[PDB]
RNA sequence: CUUGAGUCUCGUAGAGGGGGGUAGAAUUCCAGGUGUAGCGGUGAAAUGCGUAGAGAUCUGGAGGAAUACCGGUGGCGAAGGCGGCCCCCUGGACGAAGACUGACGCUCAGGUGCGAAAGCGUGGGGAGCAAACAGGAUUAGAUACCCUGGUAGUCCACGCCGUAAACGAUGUCGACUUGGAGGUUGUGCCGGCGUGGCUUCCGGAGCUAACGCGUUAAGUCGACCGCCUGGGGAGUACGGCCGCAAGGUUAAAACUCAAAUGAAUUGACGGGGGCCCGCACAAGCGGUGGAGCAUGUGGUUUAAUUCGAUGCAACGCGA
């Protein structure tokens, strides 16, 4: 119901899903949307198409409080990194900057690899 | 095949009308080489179809197909032992291919007793998105959508 | 190539000397290998402590995300 | 990898300095690498096998240039 | 006596070691805010978490463990090993100009010490990981691989264990014998020309069964030590010693076999790689498998149902 006009994608693109959390610059979050909420299980999931249509489903939840620029901040390795960030632009904001934010330990010890 | 030297085929245009699309539409409505059989039945269908519209013979056939090529299609191919279904463009040829043998199979499995009417009345409903050639092109499509997440290798 | 630390026949790269020592980090705040900027082994190890002690001091950044 | 997007800047060559930016930063291949524990034993046995392998094609290449195919 | 060995003087490089302190990133947990229906995971799922508000995002705190980049067939150490930064204590190596001692050396059974990880004891700590364990799958079964959790343990202090593919599968010391390309760290002279230490790759003679090694030798020699004597039984039993235990160490025989083995060769094969092909898939059309009959075969029956063919490549085959 409140008016921001300036806020911060956050993509949490790992190697199963994406999440697009779309936040005011404060980071209190105004809406999300994520690939596996959007019909796509599985397989589907982890596509770059499942992304592009979880940012589109965030710019739809958040379109009530008329947001005109968007700082995105992306994390992980997924295949839904490059795939959503075009979809907020399709959308229509306006892209101010771009950043990565993947953690990186400089710290724990990673799980055990997969004898698959 | 793995060499790739297949070249085009000549083929001979319709008597009646001289169109080269109908010309195959006959062929796939063909059994067992009886091509004058064909012919008439296809014939004496545009003749009902033709009337039935009032359009005209041959543009009125176009109608027909204009609502059963399809436009996208999947393709198998299995990655991870599971098979995805790939979503893949149709080039026109195909497309006019297609379209005619979902109007045969349709019409065929239908319970008219002529198939020169069994055809005019699958092409009548195809025009108007209401018979079961046009059922199939609805299915293609919504496989096609349901994997447009795979539209890569 | 062309080590700088030889052509100015430095003793001591000085971690206070923050002006030499952004030249060899990335935008990002990571040191560049030695294999990019020719800098001769010696120097690069005596670059690399000069580089985390000022890091410590708040004189240069670890990452770009602080 | 910070871009910040600059004035009268079509969209998608700033969403190529980024995918420049992370590349180059390396970010991508380095969460790749701590996905799984790598044992010391492997570490080693792969930086080995990659040092002798680099010295490997050097010498092939100084070699075929004093070769002809036909 | 001074050339081997060592001492002194000046400096250099170094994850050498022991003790203390500290920093930043990240994980996890806790408390709170925004927010809302999924998250997570997989080949695919499910277990699991979530409307008691998760996951995502922001704020504050607690805690432990490891130190991205630098980072390198780079360095240091007898070996095992050693990696953020700072200080304290401490070991060794190398180089330059001399002086000094005056061969004062090398090797070493027994002895002594050090010795990854796991493990053991006592007392702490416990984030992440993770034997055992539990559940979900997968499967014919799946005491697994995969998933979700998870305890010893991994961390600290002190003590024990004393073993590893502890490997360069190559004992230590010394001398001698064509080259090339590097790395690293001193040093003298004028980027150039020397001289040292350590180290990586290629290769000559030579050596080797061959593979290969090749001035860092597996070449030519000397000194001393350790060890071997066909395979299995067996590094096992018994005894001794050591250990809290787990076990370690020393170490047989009966019996049995006629080989076991190393290297390389030619094939064949691979759920190895590369490049090709074929109605091999794919793209299509028509069939067979169901029905009746024809015909061949098997089986059964019969006095006999003559004999033969009997994966592809026998079965409308000899006929
Ligand atoms: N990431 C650092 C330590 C932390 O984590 C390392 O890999 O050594
Ligand atoms: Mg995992
Ligand atoms: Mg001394
Ligand atoms: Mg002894
Ligand atoms: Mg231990
Ligand atoms: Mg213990
Ligand atoms: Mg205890
Ligand atoms: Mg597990
Ligand atoms: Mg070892
Ligand atoms: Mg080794
Ligand atoms: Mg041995
Ligand atoms: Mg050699
Ligand atoms: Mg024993
Ligand atoms: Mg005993
Ligand atoms: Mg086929
Ligand atoms: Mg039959
Ligand atoms: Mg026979
Ligand atoms: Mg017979
Ligand atoms: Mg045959
Ligand atoms: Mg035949």
């Amino acid at each position: 119901r409140k008016q921001v006009s300036d806020g911060v994608a956050h993509i949490h693109a790992s190697f199963n899903n994406t999440i697009v959390t779309i936040t005011d610059r404060q980071g209190n979050a105004l809406g999300w949307a994520t690939a596996g909420g959007s019909g796509f299980r599985g397989s589907r999931k982890s596509t770059p198409f499942a992304a592009q249509v979880a940012a589109e489903r965030c710019a739809d939840a958040v379109k009530e409080y008329g947001i005109k620029n968007l700082e995105v901040m992306v994390k992980g390795p997924g295949p839904g990194r490059e795939s959503t960030i075009r979809a907020l632009n399709a959308a229509g904001f306006r892209i101010t900057n771009i950043t990565d934010v993947t953690p990186i330990p400089h710290g724990c010890r990673p799980p055990k690899k997969r004898r698959v | 095949p793995r060499r790739r030297v297949i070249g085009q085929r000549k083929i001979l245009p319709d008597p009646k009308f001289g169109s080269e699309l109908l010309a195959k539409f006959v062929n796939i409505l063909m059994v067992d080489g009886k091509k004058s059989t064909a012919e008439s039945i296809v014939y004496s269908a545009l003749e009902t179809l033709a009337q039935r519209s009032g359009k005209s013979e041959l543009e009125a056939f176009e109608v027909a197909l204009e609502n059963v090529r399809p436009t996208v299609e999947v393709k198998s191919r299995r990655v991870g032992g599971s098979t995805y279904q790939v979503p893949v463009e149709v080039r026109p040829v195909r497309r006019n291919a297609l379209a005619m043998r979902w109007i045969v199979e349709a019409a065929r499995k239908r319970g008219d007793k002529s198939m020169a009417l069994r055809l005019a009345n699958e092409l009548s409903d195809a025009a108007e998105n209401k018979g079961t050639a046009v059922k199939k092109r609805e299915d293609v499509h919504r496989m096609a959508e349901a994997n447009k997440a795979f539209a890569h290798y | 190539k062309f080590c700088r630390f030889t052509a100015e026949g430095v003793q001591e790269i000085d971690y206070k000397d923050i002006a030499t020592l952004k030249n060899y980090i990335t935008e990002s705040g990571k040191i560049v290998p030695s294999r990019i900027t020719g800098t001769r082994a010696k120097y690069q190890r005596q670059l690399a402590r000069a580089i985390k002690r000022a890091r410590y001091l708040s004189l240069l950044p670890y990452t770009d995300r602080h | 990898p910070v871009i910040k997007v600059r004035e009268n800047e079509p969209f998608d060559v700033a969403l190529r300095r980024f995918k420049r930016s992370c590349e180059k930063a390396g970010v991508l291949a380095e969460v790749r690498r701590r996905e799984f524990y790598e044992k010391p034993t492997t570490e080693r046995k792969r930086a080995k096998a990659s040092a002798v392998k680099r010295h490997a094609k050097k010498l092939a290449r100084e070699n075929a240039r004093r070769t002809r195919l036909y």
